[PDB]
RNA sequence: CUUGACUGCGAGACUGACACGUCGAGCAGGGAGGAAACUCGGGCUUAGUGAACCGGUGGUACCGUGUGGAAGGGCCAUCG
RNA sequence: GUAGGGGAGCGUUCAGUCCGCGGAGAAGCCAUACCGGAAGGAGUGGUGGAGCCGACUGAAGUGCGGAUGCCGGCAUGAGU
RNA sequence: AACCGAACCUGGAGAUAGCUAGUUCUCCCCGAAAUGUAUUGAGGUACAGCCUCGGAUGUUGACCAUGUCCUGUAGAGCAC
RNA sequence: UGUUAUGGCGUGCCUAUUGAAGCAUGAGCCGGCGACUUAGACCUGACGUGCGAGCUUAAGUUGAAAAACGGAGGCGGAGC
RNA sequence: GAAACGAUGACUGAAUCCGCGCGGACCACCGCGCAAGGCUAAAUACUCCCAGUGACCGAUAGCGCAUAGUACCGUGAGGG
RNA sequence: UCAGGGAACUGAAACAUCUCAGUACCUGAAGGAGAAGAAAGAGAAUUCGAUUCCGUUAGUAGCGGCGAGCGAACCCGGAU
């Protein structure tokens, strides 16, 4: 049989070297891919959100580990 | 005289006659042509469904009297129970209330139906009375 | 034709579904909505000459227990 | 329309609408407490636009 | 969230002189008996609950 | 070992035409575990669901048609 | 440039003013090589025989190729 | 009473018609849509999206370059 | 200006359409009739006018070649 | 519907002035009223008809009719 | 004008309550007019004081598959 192509949605919010707010949600992922590093949260669903104001440090080591912290822009 | 007398100059434009403009034919191609029935509320998108009872009352309900308008100009002429209709509160059909917004220090002897609690804390401080009724 | 007053002169006729209820019912509800008819009976009186003609119930207890305008 | 008063088509004095959040009322919970206060306050403008029109005359 | 003849329940809540609803999901399946659990009312707050009713 | 499968709230964002939906630092009443930093407002996440309406049920005391009460209604739960 | 939106206007009946024209002849009808960016508007010539332009303002039953549209008149099929 | 799966006439009555057909005077300025979601919805309708006019704002637009990150297609490869 | 001979170019109109010279609808021809209106102390907006933190009247009364009176009431003025 | 009150169709069927009906379930206070008997211009509605006027028509308009419900159609109602 | 009887198409985008609407039609009685009337009342001031009519209260109180929709009265201003 046949059904349902899914909604879903997904992707990387905030993207790199971007300046975001305390509160704004910078990945939407579905595991853990995106480690919250220093500055970032995740939560339940293991979105990752923005604990204070500043700019969007990636970090990439190889991935299987990667992650998206907060630095201060002031 | 009448005939060197002018119009408006834009007042009003003329009307709208769908007769003519060579390819005016008017409205929607198909349906929402003809009809008296188009009706842009009715139950069935999402007002119904949208969640409210509470209750409908709506009683005494009383004059708002500025503070402002009271103090600053006129003469502090002693309000009290009539001259006040000249006082722009005009209502009748109900009581009169007395709040406070404008400053500016005053003596003066009001008979309002009730005030609010800075109300009466203004008036007094800069001297006078407020009544109410007993 | 009654004695005093008149005769006929009906109402319409409901009948309700969801009937009872727990007095706090959902809701009751309707069905019937149709119009209906009413009458009575006749019996042999006389005043001021012999008759027979028609009586109503009620004025067949006042006739018979009184007689105003009538007897029997 | 007539019907719509006492349920929240309510109007503010900027001239907005007051509709909240409908996400369970009566039946059908036993989700969370703060869905349950999840209740709001609320509105759009996009159907605000035509919603005082039932309620227009009558503020 | 439905509801039948079926196992488990939806059982009301209710404490130690404090007027309050929990109700949570019960289930009849392994064990229940006591729905006894603690819960905070009205004011005190702070008290056992006993849902068992 | 326990009843955070909490109450009163939401800075700010994901998402949707709308209605819904989702995640969430943090303030307070307060709790439970730990020596402590601290964690907890259900469950590795993603499905396990349904607007309004009419009604059943517990709580609160606003409305209640001359007035004082009650019937009925309203709000906070909540069952279908 | 199609639905659609915006702007300027043309023409027609009625009405109030204004200016007037007409038996040495009104409107209407007929022709016409002129005028105007268009709707359109004049010039003269022929018909007519009792009335009518121009200007301003206002009001419309106000503009037709269609609807197997309506009333009428007259064609084609045919000297069949 | 010359068309009877319910006669004829007058009437309610301009029955309803998500259907079809038609909708006339000029020029000027812009200028679409047949996508998304819901719909006893599918040739229909509500909201959005795209058109126009007016106001406010006042380069935030547009392309192109540099910087910065995110993605797992083409290719490929055989490490599950 | 009228008529013409020759050359070049040249797929009625409308409607309905993804698409019409269409072998898809409509229509014999010419008159004349013929379709976005009217109403309400309604709702909302644009332009214009009078007063302006005020603004207005309705029924009705009285004069009526002519219009005044009539503040019952309505709308601003405070919100949640 | 918590449904008061008027109104009757069927069964019932009290008081009478330290009395009776009402005041929106019902109770008490507190008010308002006194049913079972009748008549009663005026201000209101309409236009067969007469008068006056009209930004009403003027011969496909205006009533159907510049008189005709006649001719003409139908058994008739009716149409015209 | 009052009275006895009383539709449906239609709206609810389907349809039973509902709406159309006590509308159309039938019938009965009467006049130039009718109806209605001299509080067992409205109403919440211990005000008003027969009926009808207009304004207004007011789309307000309220009615309702609380859907489509339907929609008062007192006060107050009048004609009388
Ligand atoms: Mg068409
Ligand atoms: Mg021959
Ligand atoms: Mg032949
Ligand atoms: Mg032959
Ligand atoms: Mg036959
Ligand atoms: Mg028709
Ligand atoms: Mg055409
Ligand atoms: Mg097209
Ligand atoms: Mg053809
Ligand atoms: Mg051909």
């Amino acid at each position: 049989n046949g059904r349902d192509s899914n909604p879903k949605y997904l992707g990387v919010k905030k993207f790199g070297g971007e300046v975001v707010k305390a509160g704004n949600i910078l990945v939407r992922q579905r595991g853990t891919k995106f480690k919250a590093g220093q500055g970032v949260g995740m939560g339940r669903d293991h979105t990752l959100f923005a604990l204070s104001d500043g700019k969007v440090v990636f970090i990439n080591k190889g991935k299987g580990a990667r992650f998206i912290s907060i630095e201060a822009a002031q | 005289g009448s005939r060197k007398d002018r119009k408006r100059v834009g007042r009003g434009p003329g009307g709208t006659d769908k007769t003519a403009g060579r390819g005016h034919k008017g409205q929607k191609s198909r349906s929402g042509a003809g009809k008296g029935a188009f009706f842009e509320g009715g139950r069935s998108r999402l007002i119904a469904r949208l969640p409210k009872r509470g209750f409908n009352n709506v009683g005494t309900t009383y004059e708002v009297v500025k503070l402002s308008q009271l103090q600053d100009l006129e003469d502090t002429t002693f309000d009290r129970d009539t001259l006040e209709a000249y006082r722009l509160v005009r209502r009748k059909n109900r009581p009169v209330k007395l709040l406070a917004s404008g400053e500016i220090s005053r003596a003066v002897t009001v008979h309002v139906d009730a005030a609010s609690a800075a109300a009466i804390k203004a008036v007094e401080a800069a001297g006078g009375r407020v009544v109410l009724p007993e | 034709t009654g004695k005093k007053n008149l005769v006929v002169n009906s109402v319409i006729r409901r009948g309700k579904a969801r009937a009872d209820g727990g007095v706090g019912r959902k809701t009751t509800g309707i069905t019937k909505r149709v119009q209906r008819a009413n009458l009575h009976k006749k019996a042999i009186r006389e005043n001021g000459q012999v008759k027979t003609v028609w009586l109503s119930a009620n004025a067949l207890r006042t006739l018979s227990k009184g007689p105003y305008k009538g007897i029997e | 329309t007539h019907k719509m008063a006492k349920r929240r088509i309510k109007i503010t004095g900027t001239g907005k609408v007051m509709a909240f959040k409908s996400g369970k009322r009566h039946q059908n919970t036993g989700k969370s407490g703060d869905e349950i206060r999840g209740k709001g306050k609320g509105f759009v403008l996009a159907k605000a636009e035509w919603a005082r029109m039932k309620l227009m005359l009558p503020r | 969230a439905k509801d039948g003849p079926r196992i488990i329940v939806k059982m009301e809540s209710s404490a130690g002189t404090g007027f309050y609803y929990t109700t949570t999901k019960n289930r009849r399946n392994t064990q229940a008996k006591l729905e006894l659990k603690k819960y905070d009312p009205v004011a005190k707050k702070h008290v056992v609950f006993r849902e068992k009713k």
